[PDB]
């Protein structure tokens, strides 16, 4: 047990994790060290775009701040959410045809089709 | 049709992996593959990408040069890997 | 002060097949994804450009983030000449630490 | 000395057929 | 940067059906695909192989997926050694 | 004809000029290339330009336009090649797997 896994221990009892397999602090460092190392990446494109000789601390700031939009892109948040919602939410439910039999979406919408198949020749 | 031309050049290739295998990955991926060729075409592209990753590693160990027994170690897998899209990045020496 | 006026977009539509239409649906989203895409790039080129210690946006970084993200190289633009292409500079501790897994491997 | 100089006779007249006006394009 | 391709490339434009008279935008977008295609393969090469030294090996391996540009290499290489021999 | 003869004779005798593509590579090395590195760089970004050419004319030939290039016919060739993996970018990490 090295340091940073006797530390990655740590962070999961800190969570609601007390049982885990031990295969997981193999993997929870493999991804510690492929994210430094993606953001290590980042900051030396960035620090010889701007044409400096080593790796300020600015150029990793910039290289956190840069990928935290495709890399670990976030669900939406709660003033969208609720913007998108509460227009939704204006419209009124339509009434209800009384026979229609099987109440279905329009036929570009649901999985109901002929569904072939090659003639095994 | 070029998929149907080659589902009779396949109609005498049998690939590695089973069709009991494919047949169950397709099922974990959302549907039952009812007819036997489709399982085959499937099972034959994975079958051809394992073996170009493989084929480049070997190319990269006949390069670094040892001449008798080759083996698949990580240095000579993860650069054959990145030229598709697989990017592993292995540490070394936990500290 | 639109950028996009769904007359250049129906002939990009033409351009690829002739007799292919839009709906409006379609071409609604169509341009709002232009005009994301536009937003995107000007903010990350300008937050380049902000790193260089400089108030311009040149084109050497709108391409950096066309390059790295999107894949796209715009051919006719022209660059200066790339500076001989540094390989390794692994330093000292990774060559004496390496130098140890396989001091235990084989001895 | 015979392939010193034959080998710029292929290159020079590929400036006096092809490319004689210059042209653009909006 | 000056361009370094500008009469040469509109000879080969003529050789592969443009125009005797191309145009000058034209010739500027292939002599930019020129540079940017030499540079990305010689990055690749000093990845490849030797570190930091380009090889013909390594542009072989490299050019061998696409096969009218493998075909071109080995054809101009042999002839290469020919002529050698011929001399 | 008169014209094929003259056209198959400039798709033969034309080439990028040796004692510039050396002084190219070597400014991304940095010390020096050998010259049947530069014999087949020179030959493969000739197929390079043909490759393009090639398809930039059936770009305006399914257009409606005539045998003069211009540029939108230019970039239009890049992206339909780059779709076909023919473009090789080393700048894009790309990952398959979602």
């Amino acid at each position: 047990m090295p340091k940073d896994a006797q530390m990655m221990a740590q962070i999961l009892k800190d969570m609601g994790i007390t049982e885990y397999e031990p295969r997981v602090i193999n993997q929870m460092l493999e991804f510690a060290f492929r994210y430094v190392t993606t953001i290590l990446d980042d900051a030396k494109i960035y620090s010889s775009h701007a044409k400096k000789a080593t790796v300020d601390a600015d150029d990793v700031r910039l290289a956190i701040q840069c990928r935290a939009d495709q890399s670990f892109t976030s669900p939406p948040p709660r003033d969208f959410l609720l913007d998108i919602a509460r227009q939704r939410n204006q419209t009124p439910l339509p009434l209800i045809k009384p026979y229609s039999g099987p109440r279905l979406p329009p036929d570009r919408y649901c999985l109901t089709a002929p569904n072939y198949r090659l003639k095994s020749l | 049709t070029p998929l149907v031309d080659f589902l009779m050049q396949l109609e005498d290739y049998t690939p590695t992996i089973p069709d009991a295998v494919t047949g169950y990955y397709l099922n974990r991926a959302g549907f039952e593959a009812s007819d036997p060729r489709i399982i085959r075409l499937i099972s034959l592209a994975a079958q051809k990408f394992i073996s170009d990753i493989a084929n480049d590693a070997l190319q990269h160990c006949k390069m670094k040069g040892k001449d008798r027994k080759y083996t698949l170690t990580m240095e000579d897998l993860t650069p054959a890997l990145s030229e598709y899209g697989i990017n592993v990045k292995k540490p070394h020496y936990f500290t | 002060n639109q950028v996009l006026t769904k007359k250049k977009l129906q002939d990009l539509v033409r351009e690829v097949d002739p007799n292919e239409q839009l709906d409006e649906d379609v071409e609604e989203m169509l341009l709002q994804i232009a005009d994301d895409f536009i937003e995107s790039v000007v903010t990350a080129a300008c937050q380049l450009a902000r790193h260089r210690k400089s108030s311009t946006l040149e084109v050497k970084d709108v391409q950096l983030h066309l390059e790295r993200q999107w894949n796209m190289w715009i051919p006719g633009f022209g660059s200066e000449e790339i500076r001989p292409y540094k390989k390794a500079c692994t330093t000292e501790a990774h060559k004496q630490r390496m130098a140890l897994i396989r001091k235990t491997t084989k001895k | 000395v015979n392939l010193s100089e034959e080998s710029a006779r292929i290159l020079a007249t590929n400036s006096e057929l092809v490319g004689t006006l210059t042209r653009s394009c909006k | 940067r000056k361009r370094l391709f500008s009469k040469e490339l509109r000879c080969m434009m003529y050789g592969f059906g443009d125009d005797q008279n191309p145009y000058t935008e034209s010739v500027d977008i292939l002599e930019d695909l020129v540079i940017e295609f030499i540079t990305e393969m010689t990055h690749k090469a000093m990845s490849i192989g030797r570190q930091g030294r380009v090889q013909v090996e390594d542009i072989v391996f490299l050019i061998r997926k696409d096969p009218r540009k493998f075909a071109r290499v080995k054809d101009l290489l042999t002839m290469n050694e020919e002529l050698k021999r011929a001399r | 004809s008169e014209e094929q003869l003259n056209r198959y004779e400039m798709y033969r005798r034309s080439a990028f000029p040796k004692a510039a593509i050396k002084r190219l590579i070597q400014s991304i090395t940095g010390t020096s290339v050998s010259q049947n590195v530069v014999i087949a760089m020179s030959g493969i970004s000739k197929v390079f330009v043909g490759e393009v050419v090639e398809e930039a004319l059936d770009v305006c030939e399914k257009w409606g336009e005539m045998p003069p290039l211009q540029p939108k016919h230019m970039r239009e060739a890049v992206r339909r090649l780059k779709s076909k993996g023919q473009i090789p970018n080393s700048k894009h990490k790309k990952i398959i797997f979602f």
